[PDB]
């Protein structure tokens, strides 16, 4: 297929917050992740025109990436740090539905992954 | 696999 529209990163319906765990989530989780060596498939949504990936869309209805999970964060688009998380746990999960075992972006997602829930596990005080 | 080798 072509690529569908990216996710919104902006809303102008949708209410702002800012909470010390969602500028943790910017400024030490996506930080981290992002300067990884292991970062670039992940920074942009899939182009499954240029990757020649017919079926990518069939199979992933609900499409992430750090890309618009960065701009979210600073668009200030989340309300909660829960939202943030769920967008980063997609972003993964789409990653192991589509790929196999063993294939090299599924080796960087994992990794990424790792660093991801540890820098989780250390998720500050909510206020 | 289905992306092709990514890691250098």
């Amino acid at each position: 297929s072509m690529n569908p529209p990216p996710p919104e990163t902006s809303n102008p319906n949708k209410p702002k917050r800012q909470t010390n765990q969602l500028q943790y989530l910017l400024r030490v989780v996506l930080k981290t992740l992002w300067k990884h060596q292991f970062a670039w498939p992940f920074q942009q949504p899939v182009d499954a025109v240029k990757l020649n990936l017919p079926d990518y869309y069939k199979i992933i209805k609900t499409p992430m990436d750090m890309g618009t999970i960065k701009k979210r964060l600073e668009n200030n688009y989340y309300w909660n740090a829960q939202e943030c998380i769920q967008d980063f746990n997609t972003m993964f999960t789409n990653c192991y539905i589509y790929n196999k075992p063993g294939d090299d972006i599924v080796l960087m997602a994992e990794a990424l992954e790792k660093l991801f829930l540890q820098k989780i596990n250390e998720l500050p005080t909510e206020e | 696999g289905a992306k092709g080798s990514k890691i250098n």
